[PDB]
């Protein structure tokens, strides 16, 4: 039981994945942000509009094969320095 | 509200040096599937003169949709802030999803929090009423956003419930003049969008200033902490 999962990014982009829907999503996320050289902190992987979290497990979100997992970067206005 | 010895010290504790890493409040929390949560890093935001991040906002929504239910005060969905970037970028489709199992219609309060390019705004959409608002604390006009958000309205009830909206019965509003701005500073911009969501998901008037900013950021930070409004 692997599933096939989308990240797609907002520059359009989509990386797949094939993973064990009982893995923590967590060993998705950093492969994702170490090959998109991305800071962990500054991005927020989302199922519908719903946080994912390290922890979580497909399974446990309850995903199906084929889905699509959103990254959004952090939005913030500014710096107070 | 004055503040406690020990509210104060939970409050400091909370923004004062740790592991910006480190899970200070969760909702619903372990174990429960994902799982809004707030780190130490988000929390920080709320330091006065602080920008909040998205963390921060969609965290204290959502105590607003659980507050209301919990007071007999109206239905209220809160959409991420994540959701109306998303939209208007790439469509309906796009964010068809984002509303699974809940049926948007037999809400009466919709909120939208926008973030746009540096400061944070809000739309609330009426259903009672049907009627769009946009409120930004620098001043913003927002017929645009609210006329992309009506039309994902007339999208969601076409697809989920197979009937059209008739968008002649429902009309946009901007705010007048002097019916809150703060321009001074796009800092408090998401201090002043979740305050007016506070007020509008109540039907209360917005009757609050900018002087009273700081205070709010630091009750905000215990309403996260221990999931309760004040």
């Amino acid at each position: 039981d692997h599933i096939n999962l989308k990240v797609a990014g907002q520059d359009g982009s989509v990386v797949q994945f094939k993973i064990k829907r009982h893995t923590p999503l967590s060993k998705l996320m950093k492969a994702y942000c170490e090959r998109q050289g991305l800071s962990m902190r500054q991005i927020r992987f989302r199922f519908d509009g719903q946080p994912i979290n390290e922890t979580d497990t497909p399974a446990q979100l309850e995903m199906e094969d084929e889905d699509t997992i959103d990254v959004f970067q952090q939005q913030t206005g500014g710096v107070y320095l | 509200l004055e503040l406690t010895e020990d509210m104060e010290k939970e409050i400091s504790n909370a923004l004062g040096h740790g592991p910006q890493d480190e899970i200070l409040s969760s909702a619903p929390p372990p174990p429960a599937k994902g799982g809004l949560r707030i780190t130490r890093g988000d929390i920080q935001t709320l330091k006065n003169y602080h920008w909040l991040n998205d963390e921060v906002i969609n965290f204290y929504m959502n105590l607003l949709v659980e507050r209301n239910k919990k007071q007999g005060y109206p239905a209220l969905h809160v959409f991420s802030t994540f959701f109306y970037p998303k939209l208007k970028s790439g469509g309906y489709q796009a964010v068809k999803r984002w509303t699974k199992g809940v049926n948007l219609f037999e809400q009466e309060i919709i909120l939208v929090p926008i973030h746009r390019k540096v400061h944070w705004s809000l739309v609330v959409i009426d259903l009672r009423k049907k009627c769009l608002k946009y409120l930004d604390s620098m001043g913003q006009k927002g017929h645009r956003i609210c006329e992309i958000l009506l039309q994902y309205l007339q999208d969601e009830s076409k697809t989920k419930r197979n009937s059209d909206l008739n968008l002649l019965e429902w009309t946009h509003h901007s705010m007048k003049p002097h019916e809150i701005p703060q321009q001074l500073n796009g800092s408090d911009s998401g201090m002043f969008t979740c305050k007016y969501a506070d007020y509008i998901s109540r039907d209360k008037p917005i009757t609050f200033t900018q002087h009273q900013m700081p205070l709010f950021r630091k009750k905000m930070v215990w309403e996260i902490l221990h999931q309760q409004l004040l």
